[PDB]
């Protein structure tokens, strides 16, 4: 899944 | 409330005590009782809450995502009931912070960044769940919180900070997981680390180690969309 | 209670839901419910009601003893109100594991030895945290629970068993971390492990990967005590 | 920490 923060 | 008889000094200690023990739950509450001290929150103390929530939230959408694929492959009741009671929980969690958001914490540009970054963030939360009629009101506040957040970023902030680096990363994640729009997705991210290597003379030493990994992230992201 | 509602077989169902969402509270509660329901526990029921409550009363030992060395090193008292709220917390789940357990758990032989372990256990996870009049009341109690367990596996199971044999693991480390005998936990350990190969034929195809398992962690406990 | 089971 796709990297957020 | 229940944390009202402390003191906000202490509310701090114990959130930090909480982060030690990977006390995560106890943690926010301690924060959302300094919040409503009705103080303005300290950068250090920002990211208290929002890496409090965060490991909330995190974990129950880890388990929605779960449940959600056993009751897709499934497709008896009990999977949809289990579902829906950890999607309520989730639900709960992001209003408590739209809420203690909209009262309390929406001052300097980085400050201002910061929280409609976690507005857009929680909505965006909201809407991995959400689905209908209620469900597209959702989606508009999500972007509107993150254009607003773009928009002071760009004009205040150097492309190298971390803030308007990791803001960005996630209305790119926001466009392609969220928007059906891998375009705009995959242009705001490639835009965002371009810029910031243009200008890879701003980084400052306090935050250069942050900047680094988040445009290490950004660039993670586009090799996992091509 | 509020699983009063819910079929036995969908509490079953959830309670295995939960386990795979990682979400042992909920898992915990659900096998709770479904013990409420008055019926004899099967083997496959019974330890998805352990390893609920032990991932639950696990992260609070976890909790407890990061923040307690935290308040020896220091030795403000929001450390000790800290500890104090996380110990409070864990003696409850303890509390109403010994109930379900004096009320509707404590046969067959493998079943009997099954939950007087765990009164033994969670009376010790009491005696970790206790002090003063009230506790050696708790380290006797572990004690006798742990002894008629040790009586029973000893006559009825050989001593292959897994249930036997993580017992005996298990009142070991009491002996050693509880009662300050060193002597009688290597004993045990040892002894353990010793009638266990000298009766090696008695592996059975069902749980031999298990007997393994907890042989070699009792060697590997006898290895950091020697 | 001793193992336990
Ligand atoms: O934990 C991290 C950091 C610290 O806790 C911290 O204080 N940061 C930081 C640095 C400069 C700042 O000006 C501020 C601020 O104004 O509040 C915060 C990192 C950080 C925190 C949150 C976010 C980002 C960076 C980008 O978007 C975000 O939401 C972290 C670092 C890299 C990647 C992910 C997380
Ligand atoms: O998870 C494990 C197992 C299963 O869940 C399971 O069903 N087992 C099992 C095998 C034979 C049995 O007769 C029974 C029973 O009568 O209830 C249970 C393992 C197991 C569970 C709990 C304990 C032990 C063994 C020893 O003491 C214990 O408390 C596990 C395996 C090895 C080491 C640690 C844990
Ligand atoms: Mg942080
Ligand atoms: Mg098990």
């Amino acid at each position: 899944f796709p990297a957020t923060v | 409330g229940a944390m009202g008889s402390m003191e906000r000094a202490s509310l701090i200690q114990k959130a930090k005590l909480a982060e030690q023990a990977e006390r995560y739950e106890d943690m926010a509450a301690f924060m959302k009782g300094a919040v409503e001290k009705g103080e303005e929150l300290s950068c250090e103390e920002r990211n208290l809450l929002s890496v409090a929530y965060k490991n909330v939230v995190g974990g129950q959408r880890a388990a929605w995502r779960v449940l959600s694929s056993i009751e897709q492959k499934s497709n008896g009741p009990e999977v949809r009931e289990y579902r829906e009671k950890v999607e309520t929980e989730l639900q709960g969690v992001c209003d408590t912070v739209l809420g203690l958001l909209d009262s309390h914490l929406i001052g300097d540009a980085e400050s201002r960044v910061f929280y409609l970054k976690m507005k857009g963030d929680y909505y965006r939360y909201l809407a991995e769940v959400a689905t209908g009629d209620d469900k597209k009101r959702i989606i508009d506040s999500a972007r509107s919180a993150y254009q607003e957040a773009m928009d002071i970023s760009k004009k205040e902030m150097p492309p190298t900070n971390p803030i308007r680096l990791g803001l960005a990363l996630n209305f790119s994640v926001f466009h392609y997981e969220i928007a059906n729009s891998p375009e705009e997705a995959i242009s705001l991210a490639k835009t965002t680390f371009d810029e910031a290597m243009a200008d890879l003379h701003t980084l400052s030493e306090d935050s250069y180690k942050d900047s680094t990994l988040i445009m290490q992230l950004l660039r993670d992201n586009l090799t996992l969309w091509t």
